[PDB]
């Protein structure tokens, strides 16, 4: 048995999930003289891979009941009775053998929307559970603890009156919830006395639950390759941060820039201001509840091109503990009819379930597309990607880290619907670097390079007044190209 | 003044064709 | 047999796939008393012509085990659900002859994305492989290897915790990596005293392997 310690420290979603299944099944006296009975069948959403099947085993051991487990997609067969009579056995065998708890999972492909199929074998099977769930009228004895991710694939016919009108969300184990899942995975394996569990849970912040058992198991393989009573040393977990690879972020495999807060930025006042508003709601939630002000979600960048508006976007990718999902501008816009409105929804939905997370939407000129005076520029009303992003924005953002980084060169092409104070509240502009800030641009490039002894340096920044921050990269490349050209001429 | 230079076809989901698996 | 000498280059990647197949098979007691054994699956993605089918030939001849091979879409047939059982029959033959090594090929159509696909056979083989993978928990097992392209066409239910969690990319050799390739392919041939293999891979810069 798995007991109660299989999910520990996550009592913010573990003590309230016992109010829905255990406390109705403990005694039927609290539902008398109260009127209606809410918890008939509950629906659980959230990040997949946290223990959605372990909690189905946890309710069977702590509460004495008859548990009938269903793996899910194993019933799919072309036999009239193998996929129709076995689901009737899951509702009738538990009724006579009280209590009647039942569990099903992976209902992503099972019961899709009605536009996909019509009158097939798969549509005939999923209509039987609509009346079998409504057929069980036992008072506080049957409950559906069905655990299914990806909520846009479930058809809304199952949430009409009382089948799945109880919505529960499994939160991220952030406040001391990630410490106990590492506690139960080291009591059975060998560990050396040189690691700290609080430091291990504080370096990385992007967790999906299933990766938590994967980062600790990767350190066990590191001890094998060096050694050719064992334990896991300190540097085996230090190798694990270079390949974190959570289950949700399996599409962003781009190269991360090496930034140590000194190779980017000539200004420090505007750099610190965006650091302060992005590090407050991710670290501790007690400051925003005391002040009462709503947190700003997303920031807009505008100004001259080549000033450092996407170079700073690589600086927010590794040093900030929130995750980084990048898009290459208008690449998230498909050719077909409904595929264009889905690709801008699948990226935002796959990130918000596990979201210490910033996102970098590049090239907002291609997204806002100057909707004022459209005249059918996209053909048959295919320019509906501007208001579909308005549906994803300001949708379930109560303590949800969604920081859209918009780097744009022309601010006048963006429609003012996103510029409204209910969506974006911080408007920052990166100005021209002066003579006191151009010295930090050249010091960022002359940091990790072999260089000559000190020539004149302040006279270089005083003569380039009138050009942007990317123009000094041209003068540092021509000085570096002329150091390689004469080196081959020095040879022989 | 402004003339539209494109119709911009963005739709069309084609045909399908089924695979009838024999029963016995 | 091809061995390991026929796979030239990519030495940073060869240590990753050897420690997950040979080390559970050579020393099964080494994985004891240190917890559960990590490596249960690997996805070999990237460009197609990088040497990704000979890696299955390399693990089928160097170590002494049974090699049952699964091609691409070949399990489809006109019956009352044979595709969900013939794929299941490939895993129950591996359970009978444990330990062994299985190899499934061309994961571009057997396991597509569930939302993009359409049909009733293609959407049930993507469901059948999800149940028999995590349910199979045998020690010293046949743990799956797959060689295909387009890693973005893989469903995220195949990469969660224990089905495919140690995926690797076969990198394209740009510096001193194609030199090891030409030392192997011309080892069988008898070259004259005119070629210079230090200058062959130096003047070209773009190839796949
Ligand atoms: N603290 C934890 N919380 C949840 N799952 C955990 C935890 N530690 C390890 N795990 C593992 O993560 C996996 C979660 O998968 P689960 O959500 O039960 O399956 P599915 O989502 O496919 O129905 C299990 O293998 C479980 O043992
Ligand atoms: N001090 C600097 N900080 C960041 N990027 C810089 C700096 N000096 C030069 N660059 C380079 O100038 C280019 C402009 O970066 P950025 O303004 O973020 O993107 P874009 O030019 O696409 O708007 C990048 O290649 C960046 O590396
Ligand atoms: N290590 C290797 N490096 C480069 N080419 C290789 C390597 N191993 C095999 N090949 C080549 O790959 C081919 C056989 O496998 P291949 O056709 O690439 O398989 P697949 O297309 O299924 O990945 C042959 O041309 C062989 O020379
Ligand atoms: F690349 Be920047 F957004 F112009
Ligand atoms: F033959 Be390979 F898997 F394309």
């Amino acid at each position: 048995e798995v007991g109660y310690d299989d999910i520990g420290g996550c009592r913010k979603q573990m003590a309230q999930i016992r109010e829905m299944v255990e406390l109705p099944l403990r005694h039927p006296q609290l539902f008398k003289a109260i009127g209606i009975k809410p918890p008939r069948g509950v629906l659980m959403y959230g990040p997949p891979g946290t223990g959605k099947t372990l909690m189905a085993r946890a309710v069977a051991n702590e509460t004495g009941a008859f548990f009938f487990l269903i793996n899910g997609p194993e019933v799919m067969s072309k036999m009239a009775g193998e996929s129709e009579s076995n689901l009737r056995k899951a509702f009738e065998e538990a009724e006579k053998n009280a209590p009647a708890i039942i569990f099903i999972d992976e209902i992503d492909s099972i019961a899709p929307k009605r536009d996909k199929t019509n009158g097939e074998v798969e549509r005939r099977v999923v209509s039987q559970l609509l009346t079998l769930m409504d057929g069980m009228k036992a008072r506080s004895n049957v409950v559906v603890i069905a655990a299914t991710n990806r909520p846009n694939s479930i058809d809304p016919a199952l949430r009409r009156f009382g089948r799945f009108d109880r919505e529960v969300d499994i939160g991220i184990p952030d406040a001391t919830g990630r410490l106990e899942v590492l506690r139960i995975h080291t009591k059975n394996m060998k560990l050396a006395d040189d690691v700290d569990l609080e430091a291990l849970a504080a370096e990385t912040h992007g967790y999906v639950g299933a990766d938590i058992a994967s980062l600790c198991s990767e350190a066990a393989m590191q001890q094998i390759r060096e050694k050719m009573s064992l334990g896991v040393t300190m540097d085996n977990f230090r190798f694990a941060l270079g390949n974190s690879n959570p289950s949700a972020l399996r599409e962003t495999v781009v190269e991360s820039v090496n930034v140590t807060w000194d190779d980017v930025g000539g200004l420090d006042e505007i750099k610190e201001e965006l650091k302060e508003t992005v590090e407050y709601p991710v670290l501790h939630p007690d400051q925003y509840t005391k002040f009462g002000l709503s947190p700003s979600k997303g920031v807009l960048f505008y100004g001259p091109p080549g000033t450092g508006k996407t170079l700073l976007a690589k600086a927010v990718a590794t040093e900030v503990s929130a995750n980084f999902i990048s898009v290459k501008g208008p690449e998230l816009l498909s050719m077909w009819y409904g595929e264009s409105e889905s690709n801008i929804r699948d990226i935002f939905d796959k990130a918000r379930a596990a979201a210490p997370t910033v996102v970098f939407l590049d090239e907002l000129d291609s997204i806002a597309k100057a909707r004022g005076g459209s005249l059918g520029d996209a053909g048959g009303a295919s320019d509906r990607v501007v208001n579909q992003l308005l549906t994803e924005m300001d949708g379930m953002n109560a303590k949800k880290n969604v920081f859209v980084i918009g780097a744009t060169n022309r601010p006048d092409q963006i429609d003012p619907a996103i510029l409204r104070p209910g969506r974006l509240d911080q408007l920052i502009y990166v100005p021209l670097p002066d003579e006191n800030a151009r010295l930090s641009i050249l010091n960022a490039q002359l940091r990790k390079t072999p260089l000559e002894p000190g020539l004149e340096l302040t006279a270089i920044a005083k003569a380039t007044q009138g050009f942007s921050g990317a123009d000094l990269l041209y003068i540092v490349q021509r000085a570096a190209k002329y150091a390689i050209k004469d080196s081959i001429e020095a040879h022989r | 003044a402004a003339a539209a230079a494109a119709a911009a076809a963005a739709a069309a989901a084609a045909a399908a064709a089924a695979a009838a698996a024999a029963a016995a």
